[PDB]
RNA sequence: ACGUCGAUUUAUCGAGUAAAAUUCUGUAUACAUAUUGAUAAUGACAAUAUGUACAUUUGUCUUGACUAAUUACGUGCCAGCAGUCGCGGCAAUACGUAAGAGACUAGUGUUAAUCAUCAUAAAUAGGUUUAAAGGGUACUCAGA
RNA sequence: AUAGAUGAGUUUGGUGAUGGCUCUGAUUGAACACU
């Protein structure tokens, strides 16, 4: 598969810092994933930081790299779109077949077939990385303006990213509400309040606090992982 | 059989299956070492012909067996410490145990080349 | 309209029996048996109420392929609508009124949406099919007479007028006949209705069980078109004929048919009347004094108005759309419960049921009308006060789409000798043959001959009579 | 149980799903017998029900 | 709130699409599960009692 | 009670199997309720009870019984019409589940799973064309209609 | 083409009409190889029974038997005798079959279910051979009675022929069978 | 696995034309009919490229991937 | 190293990118420093981080089918192999050597045991004419 | 927790059944032999 030009990359970190557009946008806009368009800027602040400290970049390896795989610039020349990203996972209960009496004349929408594989399932139509596109098209059937319906895209999508940041701001700061930092001579004592009681109706519970008395070692069991399982 | 027959306990356990070494498989006991009461040789049966080595051994438990002497040449007689482990002689009615070579007075093959584990023989220690 | 739309359009109102109809659903078959025997199973509000929906509802699946309307009785299929209940509502008001105006809606409603439907729909007419019993036949592409079928539209007679449809289907109908069944209100029994033209197949009674079974193995692939899904039909009602009577020959044919149209072509009641006249005198070329003498004695026993705006829309019907037909006859039917006739007849012939004398008309005859009066006018002007139909969908036609499966008339005649060469009896194979045999063809296509036709080039040629 | 089994009754169904795909995939498949188009329209009739 | 919910579709109406399409069963034999006593039962026992006598 | 359900179940297999046009049942108020159920879903043609002859075909669903009162309760029978489509009977198996000897009970969470080709208890999950109908308070109701319902209760047949 | 300059694909190339190119590229598989005897007044004969499967891969399957008193003979026999025995296989997506089906061939009792995509074969030798040749890749089987070399076979390639077709079961109930995965994904999804 | 789906589909069609006929959707004419008439037949409803084969086999070897020592080699 | 060895059609097929050699890294570990287990104070012993430095073994089973993998020679129902079926009686792919091949590996096989295989005690979920299994009989308390 | 359900060798002149045995999978607070 093609990989973003060196160039390209430009471009969408230039978007999304500068004109500070939503990366659902930026998106939607170069049909770019934006797990990757994600990356994309975590990848150029760190060349910024080498640049910025005067380290030596790769270049030589990377335009010769570049060169043995195929490309795509974007921008003006726009031959194909770089990948879909509008990929849905293949959620185990909707590969059930399911053939489901109806009636003879009964209008079997994308709600129904949700709620037959599942009680609990979505449609295809909440699966989506970017559900403001839906909308946006539902306005063109009307034969809304095109440059006005790009106008409700960009608010609907920098609105969503408001609302993103706005609980993930109230999670951290309720997250540093309940650790009480106490400074002393040598470290900082981080004092973590959380529920003693929530440990389930018969003291099983994943997410209790402690080491669960009966349990012996299991480091003789055989594929017994043992190595950290998360960098953060 | 309805079920009123099966709650009165109806689902009996099957009836038990002989071992094939139940010196071994009632105590639990990979090995057990025994004293050689009698070697001597055994016939095979209908289709095979030869001489079986086997070994009349007296288990540490009490019990009174008839062991079989794997591989070529033995140097174990009357009042030897050998030790007992699971199998049997396909072809020897009665012999269903072998004796491990590598054992307490039996000693391995010398002149064995392959498959030196199973008759308890080291390396030729040639090159080393 | 979608389901929901149709669901609280036709709520059961209080008074609505729930077995009045009696729906079934077969592998492809979908039945609406009227049950109602004990009234013969007169139309009304109840029972139109439930068959608007499951036709809207069966016309959204591919399931259903072959739709069947019939009686529950063995005598009637659907003895007219129950306008006796409207002459009491006639009688309670403006608003009282207003309520027969909206019952006639219903009717139209559904007599729109059967003759616009888009699935293959079949009517056993096993048994007298009178006023509204006719709008849920005629519009339909297979219309099954048996030998208890008695076709006729009273409604002259209570001075009412042809309801639904009629002003659509008789005008365009071979010569002047339409008219001549409106006005004199004819009454046509057993195969009579197959050789005048409103069936269009004739089965016997005892073989309609048969023909249902059989209607539901049928099994149509989703891509042919609704034409060869008639065919497919059509060819499998005509399996199950078990030929026409041997003795029974064509009563409006010959001399009648030809009296039909010397006597019902003008645009009065007063010249019609005056032609009748003249057949009924001995010594006229036509020979049908019998029946003249009799036809003059129905027509001076029928309320005048409706006589003259009867003729009026069996002209002007020839000019509307089905569509447009329906909506015009709303109009019209709503004038009717406001004048005098209507409210005479029904109450002297239908709730009297013959007492208290014949039914006295405001005209007393036509006679008394003067020849410059026009009292067909006020009829055919919409008012404001009664809003414009609104019908279920949006089709419509000039000319009925798929009409062809009956006996060849006048018209399917004409053109076969315009486009070839045929002799007096080759012409008649050539119809035996094209139609696959269908039962009643060479005595159809012979007698219009014997009319329509003359010995042009002797023997070889045969050209029509009017030059 | 002796008696064979007769498919007469589906051999229109049987038919017209052996001619709706070829054998050597990706290719149109092959025209049908003369008869498939003749019964059509003209199914069986439903035997065998007391 | 899970109560509510439930009961509610425990108690919900038909799906209009499956009551339109859906062949009529007479109330008369979906619906007249009682029996009750012969309304003629004296009568009729007055007239066994001649024949058997 | 029950054993009439089972009794059911076989003899309508039995009719299916001879490829009979018409059958009877027992008047009950158990069967009614089932072989509603059954006509609901579309594996049966007709409902009727009447007396020990069949009313007439040609006027089945026109055919009006007479009231039933305790002189002719013994002589009342339900007589429903099969079903067959293709070379082949709409109601080939009617396999019970709940028997005399044990009645099997089975709660939502079950149905849910067993509607979507899950085992679930004393249960298997359902494929292609198969029907469970189980007896709930509102009535003898199909497996999909008891889930949208939210109800579970006594499980009586399976239908292939 | 220098292909078939035995004479043994003539006869066949009128049956089926088709080049004898395509033939070869059809999967077959000996399954079944039993040593048959049959005692006579001249001492014992020894035959070879075989049966051999014939797939196109995406939806056609043949199953063909034969013997003869040499091992070669008798395979290619049942090779041509299945290549014109096979016939369409409907299968759920190009996947799978259609439901669960069960059969009987005296005492071999063949179960199969239809499972999700990406389940992959688990299933036996012999159905895993059927399978990958008929253009199934989702399935599994069970036997339940017995495991006879033959009537596993016929009773697997009979149950193949037994899916239940939701088209037909739609039309004798008079309701709609819906396939719940096409309406969510808004088509087929192979 | 995934599937991709376009919102132009989303927003026209809501899933219901895949239901029609019996469940399974509108039937088509067979292949050796279709192009027999000069004309073809209007387009089928659905969404781009949604009859291709998706191959899960492949995949049997995708928890290797994962790797740290993996994912330096095939970067 | 335009060398060595193994086979064998004496010119073909292998050992073989294997080795040697060259270019890098510094993993376990060793040493050194700092922090830390603990604080009011107390460190038995060790962990963690950083820096520098080092390139160190093969072993075992299998090879008729089940069951992935072959020849040659010797022995001749002998010696022996074997989980099941079985192999060996003078031209043995099954025994014993040699080589090759298949596979696991600081483990590898064997023995013993448990679960599953086994719907092979079947509540879910079996069966009893001829294959293990219908009681000699049905009146009948308890019980279903 | 919605992917989870699998067989193989061996009775017969031969076929199809019935029915055990063994193998294939995982494991041990294990032991022994060669390492
Ligand atoms: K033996
Ligand atoms: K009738
Ligand atoms: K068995
Ligand atoms: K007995
Ligand atoms: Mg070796
Ligand atoms: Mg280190
Ligand atoms: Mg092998
Ligand atoms: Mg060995
Ligand atoms: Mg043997
Ligand atoms: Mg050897
Ligand atoms: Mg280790
Ligand atoms: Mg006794
Ligand atoms: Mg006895
Ligand atoms: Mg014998």
């Amino acid at each position: 598969q093609p990989v973003l030009s060196e160039g390209s990359r430009e471009i969408i970190y230039q978007d999304v810092m500068e004109k500070g557009l939503p990366i659902k946008a930026v998106s939607a806009k170069y049909n770019v994933d934006v797990r990757r368009v994600a990356a994309v800027i975590r990848l150029k602040e760190i060349e910024k930081r080498w640049i910025k400290e005067y380290k030596p970049l790769a270049r030589p390896y990377a335009r010769a790299v570049m060169k043995m795989l195929p490309q795509t610039v974007l921008g003006g020349p726009d031959q194909k779109p770089h990948e879909s990203i509008n990929d849905v996972h293949v959620h185990s209960y909707t590969t059930q077949q399911l053939f489901v009496p109806v009636s003879e004349s009964r209008e079997f929408t994308r709600e129904d077939a949700a709620k037959a594989f599942g009680d609990h399932i979505l449609p295809v139509d909440k699966k989506l990385r970017v559900p403001e596109l839906i909308e946006f098209q539902k306005d063109l059937l009307k034969e809304v303006p095109l440059q006005e319906a790009n106008r409700k895209f960009l608010n609907a999508t920098a609105a969503s990213e408001a609302k993103i940041a706005e609980r993930e701001a109230k999670r951290r700061q309720a997250v540093e509400d309940a650790i009480t930092r106490v400074k002393t001579d040598r470290f900082e004592f981080r004092f973590q309040e959380f529920n003693a009681e929530n440990v389930g109706h018969d003291g099983r519970d994943r997410n209790a606090v402690g080491w669960r008395y009966g349990v012996p070692f299991p480091d003789r069991k055989r594929s017994q992982i043992k190595i950290p399982t998360k960098v953060e | 059989a309805t079920l009123n027959q099966v709650m009165r306990g109806c689902r009996k356990p099957q009836r038990a299956r002989h071992a094939v070494s139940p010196a071994l498989s009632s105590i639990k006991s990979p090995a057990l070492k025994g004293v050689c009461v009698k070697v001597g040789i055994t016939r095979p049966k209908k289709p095979n012909s030869g001489e079986r080595k086997t070994a009349r051994v007296r288990l540490s438990t009490g019990k009174v067996i008839t062991a079989y002497i794997p591989g070529e040449g033995h140097n174990i007689s009357q009042h030897s410490v050998v030790l007992v482990r699971g199998g049997r002689a396909q072809d020897c009615p009665g012999v269903r145990y072998h004796l491990v070579r590598g054992a307490l007075d039996l000693a391995g093959v010398a002149t064995r080349m392959s498959s030196r584990s199973k008759y308890g023989t080291k390396k030729p220690k040639k090159a080393s | 309209i979608s389901t929901q739309a149709a669901a609280e359009l036709f709520k059961p109102v209080e008074g609505d029996e729930p077995e009045d109809v009696l729906f079934n659903s077969l592998y492809n078959l979908r039945s609406v048996e009227l049950n109602r025997p004990a009234k013969y199973n007169a139309l009304n509000g109840s029972m139109i109420r439930k068959i608007a929906p499951r036709l809207l509802e069966w016309e959204r699946s591919d399931m259903a392929n072959v739709i069947v309307i019939k009686g529950s009785g063995e005598k009637a299929f659907c003895a007219g609508g129950d306008v006796a209940a409207l002459a009491k509502q006639n009688a309670e008001g403006p608003e009282g009124v207003k309520k027969s105006v909206d019952y006639f809606g219903l009717e139209y409603k559904l007599n729109h949406l059967i003759s616009t439907y888009t699935r293959p729909y079949v009517a056993f007419l096993d048994g007298i099919t009178m006023g509204g019993g006719v709008g849920l036949s005629i519009h339909a592409p297979f219309r099954i007479a048996t030998e208890r079928t008695v076709f006729a539209m009273p409604e002259t007679k209570i001075g009412f007028f042809p309801d639904v449809g009629a002003s659509f289907f008789l005008p365009r109908m071979p010569g002047q006949v339409g008219p001549y069944l409106g006005l004199t209100s004819a009454l046509l029994k057993g195969v009579q209705v197959y050789y005048a033209g409103i069936a269009t197949h004739y089965l016997h009674s005892s073989s309609l069980p048969a023909l249902e079974s059989r209607l539901a193995e049928l099994t149509p692939r989703d891509y042919w078109t609704i034409e060869q899904r008639l065919s497919v039909i059509n060819d499998t009602i005509e399996e199950f004929s078990t030929g026409v009577p041997y003795d029974e020959n064509i009563e409006i044919g010959g001399k009648i048919r030809l009296a039909i149209d010397r006597c019902f072509k003008y645009d009065k009641i007063d010249e019609i009347i005056a032609a009748l006249k003249e057949e009924a005198a001995e010594g006229a070329k036509g020979g049908v004094q019998s029946w003249a003498k009799n036809t003059l004695e129905e027509l001076t026993q029928r309320s005048p108005t409706s006589l003259h705006v009867t003729l009026r829309q069996m002209r002007l019907g020839k000019s509307w759309g089905i569509a447009h037909t329906f909506k015009r006859e709303h109009q019209m039917a709503a004038k009717f419960m406001k004048s005098h006739d209507f409210n005479e007849g029904v109450t002297a012939l239908l709730i009297d049921k013959g007492a208290n004398g014949p039914a006295k008309w405001k005209p007393a005859s036509l006679d008394e009308i003067p020849p410059g009066a026009n009292i067909s006018e006020d009829y055919f002007r919409n008012d404001p006060e009664v809003p414009v139909l609104e019908l279920l969908n949006d089709r419509s036609y000039m000319q009925y789409p798929y009409n062809k499966f009956g006996l060849p008339n006048d018209y399917d005649v004409k053109e076969a000798i315009e486009k070839g060469n045929f002799t007096r009896e080759k012409l008649i194979d050539h119809f035996v043959e094209t139609r696959r045999g269908k039962q009643g063809v060479r005595e159809a296509v012979s007698d219009v001959l014997d009319r329509m036709a003359v010995r042009s080039k002797g023997t070889e040629h045969v050209q029509w009579k009017k030059e | 149980g002796k008696g064979r089994i007769f498919q007469a009754a589906k051999v229109y169904q049987r038919a017209s799903e052996a001619a709706a795909t070829n054998i050597v995939s990706g290719l149109p498949p092959r025209n049908p017998p003369l008869w498939l188009k003749a019964i059509e329209s003209i199914p069986p009739a439903e035997i065998n029900t007391r | 709130a899970r109560y509510l919910a439930n009961k509610r579709a425990a108690q919900a109406p038909e799906r209009l699409d499956e009551v339109f399409t859906r062949a009529t069963i007479r109330e008369s034999t979906a619906k007249n599960t009682f029996v009750p006593l012969d309304p003629e039962a004296f009568v009729k026992a007055e007239e066994a009692r001649i024949k058997h006598a | 009670g029950i054993q009439q359900i089972t009794n059911m179940c076989s003899h309508l297999q039995n009719a299916s199997r001879a490829r009979l046009g018409l059958t009877s049942l027992p008047n009950t108020k158990y069967n009614l309720a089932l072989a509603l159920a059954l006509h609901r879903a579309g594996f049966i043609s007709s409902i009727t009870r009447g007396g020990p002859h069949p009313p007439t075909p040609e006027a089945l669903m026109t055919y009006e019984p007479e009231p039933v009162t305790s002189a002719n309760v013994a002589t009342r029978r339900l007589w429903v019409g099969l079903k067959y489509w293709n070379e082949e009977p709409v109601l080939k198996e009617l396999k019970p589940i709940s028997k005399p000897s044990r009645l099997v009970t089975a709660s939502l969470e079950q149905l849910n799973r067993v509607a979507r080709g899950f085992p679930a208890g004393y249960m298997k999950g359902l494929q292609l064309g198969e029907c469970l109908f189980v007896n709930t308070d509102r009535g003898v109701l199909e497996v999909r209609e008891a889930v949208e319902r939210k109800v579970g209760g006594l499980v009586l047949c399976k239908v292939k | 083409d220098g292909l078939d300059d035995k004479g043994q694909y003539q006869e066949l190339k009128k049956r089926t009409g088709m080049s004898v190119r395509q033939i070869l590229q059809l999967k077959t598989k000996k399954l079944v190889h039993r040593r048959v005897v049959n005692q006579t007044r001249l001492g014992k004969i020894a035959s070879d029974s075989v049966m051999v499967i014939a797939g196109n891969g995406d939806g056609w399957l043949g199953l063909g038997m034969a013997k003869s008193v040499e091992a070669s003979i008798a395979v290619e026999k049942a090779t041509l005798l299945a290549i014109q025995n096979m016939q369409p296989i409907p299968r759920y997506e190009n996947r799978t079959i259609y439901g669960e089906v069960t059969t009987k061939v005296s005492g071999t009792i063949v179960r199969l279910n239809s499972r999700p995509p990406g389940f992959g074969l688990r299933v036996s030798h012999r159905i895993f051979e059927m399978c990958r040749a008929a253009g199934i890749r989702d399935l599994s089987a069970k036997f339940l009675r017995s495991r006879n070399p033959m009537n596993t076979v016929k009773a697997t390639y009979q149950a193949l022929l037994s899916q239940p077709n939701p088209e037909d079961l739609a039309i004798g109930r008079g309701k709609k069978l819906v396939d719940v995965r096409k309406v969510y994904y808004g088509g087929s999804v192979y | 696995a995934v599937v991709n789906m376009d919102p132009a589909y989303m927003a026209k069609y809501n899933g219901s034309e895949q239901a029609a006929g019996r469940g399974s959707g509108l039937s088509e004419p067979p292949a050796y009919e279709k192009t027999a008439d000069e004309k073809p037949a209007k387009q089928v409803i659905a969404n781009p490229g949604r009859k291709v084969p998706t191959p899960y086999e492949q995949m049997t070897f995708a928890p290797l991937e994962r790797r740290l020592d993996i994912a330096i080699f095939r970067a």
